[PDB]
RNA sequence: AUUCCGGUUGAUCCUGCCGGAGGCCACUGCUAUGGGGGUCCGACUAAGCCAUGCGAGUCAUGGGGCGCGCGCGCGCACCGGCGGACGGCUCAGUAACACGUCGGUAACCUACCCUCGGGAGGGGGAUAACCCCGGGAAACUGGGGCUAAUCCCCCAUAGGCCUGAGGUACUGGAAGGUCCUCAGGCCGAAAGGGGCAUGCCCGCCCGAGGAUGGGCCGGCGGCCGAUUAGGUAGUUGGUGGGGUAACGGCCCACCAAGCCGAAGAUCGGUACGGGCCAUGAGAGUGGGAGCCCGGAGAUGGACACUGAGACACGGGUCCAGGCCCUACGGGGCGCAGCAGGCGCGAAACCUCCGCAAUGCGGGCAACCGCGACGGGGGGACCCCCAGUGCCGUGGCAGCCACGGCUUUUCCGGAGUGUAAAAAGCUCCGGGAAUAAGGGCUGGGCAAGGCCGGUGGCAGCCGCCGCGGUAAUACCGGCGGCCCGAGUGGUGGCCGCUAUUAUUGGGCCUAAAGCGUCCGUAGCCGGGCCCGUAAGUCCCUGGCGAAAUCCCACGGCUCAACCGUGGGGCUUGCUGG
């Protein structure tokens, strides 16, 4: 599995970086959120916390999936802005 | 009033049991390995729509008529039915066999990737064929002019192997 | 049978002047009353969420607005139903961004980026004049706002002239008159967003409105309503278009 | 595809009707593998009837109390504010300014919102909660004590309305409409409240305008009947008044005799209207439940309170009609809101999950709630894409066998997806394994002169016609033809039909020229010159919502679907 960033935007009003990336997985299954986040931060020099992946989506026959993440500056703003269901879905938070 | 429901994109015949028509259509169905008459009828319908558009636009006045003439010719070019130096009367010389030539099953048989039309169909439906990089599983896709030379076996597919037995058998024909 | 006013808007019944996907959902935001008309304005949440993209959901947009980060004619606005309209200036200082609201040639509302020096001025068309108590003069302007002027300086103001003002403080500068060489921008009608120079004005009897004849850059002449002709300069646009 | 085929005779040409052959909608017989999209599922019959539970709340930044904790916080009911007049359901009534379009209000109202210009002074009162007693089967409800406010009341000042007399600043196409001065009078504000902190945020009242949402008026347009010909008596108008938010016989007093109509009044029948839909080469014919706009209704029929807004869809009073609890003294409820059951009938689904998205209300906000909405479940609703194997050899003329290949679908798993699931998508393992029917077979009309049976009985039959003992026409077997996850049957609209005829029919003998004439309205009308510009034609401005229609491009594997643009539609109206 490999990653390839495709568009970064900065939102100063909400205080985050919106990151659209591609994932390449030929002959392999759809990767897991853990691995995707690991490689994302290992590459772009981010804190694992303060970072949430919204979605990894695969298409009909491609081997090329798409993904969208959000990198925050501080965990307080992170938790005040993002809804709880994605935090529970990633694992940053227990119910 | 009433709202509109979705309508069929094919037209059935006026009389069901006419011998000349039955013979023609039997030949076509057999030779292009079609499953039903619906498919033949929907390609006939495509052609009839093109013809009606040309008939309406021919000898008409205004700006939109010119725009639509050029749009129609560009579309037929892009689909592979007319050349570029084509005039609007050349639309009225087209037949259903052209539209049947332009479908995936036929092109996959005509390039040599399969021994037969029914084999071509099975390849497509099972997922062994790629167009412009993308797997397509519909044997009536109507390939475009600038997609034809990119049609090959799918990357992950047994036939991608130069030594597959069925691929050896297939190539043995050529 | 309805027993009182509406509080809901169906998305298929929303104004044409909006960029809006009409079949995606059932409901749309119903605009509150305010500075412009429903046919010349759009709520803020659509700008913050759809036109610019700083938010994906209405909760995020509402948090942005309540934190106090969007200005309209230099004033903080926190209501998501507030209507923004023609010639309004939208400002975001945390980004340095400054836009003017204008119509397309189709008749839809767009954001034209501008500079910080021009984001301080806004023109107003005078729509009516009144005498108010104290022998004072009230000017009723195109966005429904009102401004007071004295007797002595009453003949300097008329009902299709334009007044340029510093917006948060509302100080007048550079009155522009309706004349025969004046530069005009069209706001409504079939010829919306065309510009040029006044050539002629015709009047009619018995309540029918007045018509104006205009010459564009290429020399093409056309016609519209005087109330649709918005003066923006004497021979050159005082603002960017 | 701007279409014909069968039927009246011993044979023929005609007229003319019946039938065949196509499409859409509803019920139904037999049969059925998968995914996706959509504005489908008690409208036709009963706007018929029921049980259980839900569908409308929110605010400690308005006020007092109590409790649970640690002067700070969490909760409970109460007073108070805003909302509850929207959303949702249905088409009974209505032939009408109800609807559509163009206009008008200089004859009107508008809480929430925007802008500008100005204000917040001085005094009082009560009462819910709480405490002590209770009454009643319940529904409900009495007395005494105590106490707050953005609760209620008074005084003043600003301000509002009426009238008369002047002046002439504004707008407009047009003014006593706004402005100024004077005079005589009637009505008559406000919460300087809350939070923070050492000026800011949220709120209160007056005025001028706008916006939003409505009320009222007019011109034009839209079904059938003469075996419905006269109708109207506040009826038509005038003067003067009342009432209304406002014009108005809307209502009153007085004066007159007008108003409508054979170009169809009145009466009756039927029906919610449109955007749209179905069909056809078109001209045209027919419909108007599901999505949007408008209108009306909440067991039938009337009448009111509160409020900016109701004569009120989850509120009130009465009569009729029905149902229920009851200790028999008295009380309570209408399922045309969601789900569920009954009945009626040919005929219509789960007493499911959630506020994560779109929006609404409240709140400074944070957030709360929502049977709206979203999500799934059931159903031969409409549309798109596919499957039920492929290759080669031998034998026949599609099948058996032999040898191989593949896995869309099937089974079993891991991730992604999702509010949570599920489905879908990526990958893995196994394995040709798991998946065709219905109607027809004499001619119209594609397909058997083959077998067994029965025997003018039994049966078939859109129409023509078969069957009476050699049945190509009945029943069945075997073969074959059409369509195909669908194919047949019954009823309705269009077309067929130039059998309603403007395009485009006929009347000597086939259905059809009044027995003949005179003439009223209407329709049709000779030649030249002058003028006008109502009809007619061209050009330009303002309108005819969105959806739905055609075309291209772009995003879902293509497609259906969705988006961005260009045209068309709204049968037309209006300024030049």
């Amino acid at each position: 599995m490999e990653i390839k960033v495709t568009e970064i935007r900065e939102n100063k009003l909400l205080g985050r970086k919106e990151i659209y990336f591609d994932v390449l997985h030929e002959g392999e299954p759809t990767p897991s959120r853990e691995a995707v986040k690991g490689k994302l931060v290992a590459m772009l020099d981010l804190d694992p916390n303060t970072t949430v992946i919204q979605y990894i989506r695969s298409y009909f026959g491609s081997n090329v999936s798409k993904g969208y993440a959000k990198a925050y500056e501080t965990r307080e703003r992170m938790l005040y802005i993002e809804p709880e269901y994605i935090l529970v879905r990633d694992g940053l938070v227990q119910k | 009033g009433d709202p509109k429901r979705q309508r069929k994109k094919y037209e059935t015949p006026s009389h069901p049991w006419i011998k000349e028509r039955l013979d023609r259509e039997r030949v076509l169905k057999r030779n292009y390995a079609l499953k039903n008459k619906k498919e033949l009828w929907r390609h006939e319908t495509q052609l009839k729509e093109f013809r009606r558009r040309a008939r309406r636009l021919l000898a008409a006045r205004g700006k939109q008529a010119e725009i639509e003439r050029q749009q129609l010719l560009q579309r037929l070019y892009r689909l592979g039915l007319l050349p570029a130096d084509a005039v609007l009367d050349d639309v009225l010389s087209l037949t259903v066999e052209d539209v049947l030539e332009r479908r995936l099953q036929t092109i996959v048989y005509r390039k040599g990737l399969a021994r037969t039309m029914k084999q071509a169909r099975q390849l497509i439906v099972h997922g062994h064929i790629e167009v412009n990089g993308q797997v397509i599983r519909s044997p009536g896709y109507l390939v475009l002019r600038e997609e034809e030379d990119t049609i090959t076996y799918a990357k992950g597919s047994p036939f991608a192997k130069e030594g597959h037995p069925e691929r050896m058998v297939i190539e043995q024909a050529k | 049978a309805r027993k009182g006013p509406k509080r809901h808007l169906k998305r298929l019944a929303a104004p044409t002047s909006w960029y809006i996907h009409r079949k995606a959902y059932k409901w749309a935001v119903r605009p509150s009353p305010g500075p412009h008309s429903m046919k010349t304005s759009i709520p803020l949440i659509y700008i913050v969420r759809d036109y610019l993209g700083y938010a994906k959901t209405a909760r995020e947009a509402r948090k942005i607005l309540n934190e106090g980060k969007i200005l309209v004619d230099g004033r903080v606005r926190k209501d998501y139903k507030f209507p923004v309209g023609i010639m309004d200036v939208v400002s975001i200082p945390e980004t340095g961004e400054h836009y003017r609201v204008l119509p397309n040639r189709i008749g839809k509302l767009i954001l034209h980026p501008i500079s910080e020096e021009e984001a301080k001025l806004k023109p107003f068309r005078i729509n009516n004049k009144r005498m108010v108590k104290g022998a004072k003069v009230q000017l009723n302007l195109h966005d429904g706002s009102n401004h007071l002027v004295s007797l002595a300086e009453k003949d300097a103001y008329k009902t299709s002239y334009t007044v340029i003002m510093q917006v948060p403080e509302r100080q007048i500068v550079k009155v522009l008159p309706f004349e025969v060489g004046a530069y005009v921008f069209v706001t409504q009608g079939k010829n919306v967003a065309r510009k040029g120079k006044i050539v002629e004005v015709r009047q009619f009897p018995m309540g029918w409105p007045d018509v104006v004849t205009i010459e564009d850059e290429n020399g093409e002449l056309f016609d519209t309503l005087k109330e649709y002709a918005f003066v923006i300069g004497k021979d050159k646009p005082e603002i960017s278009l």
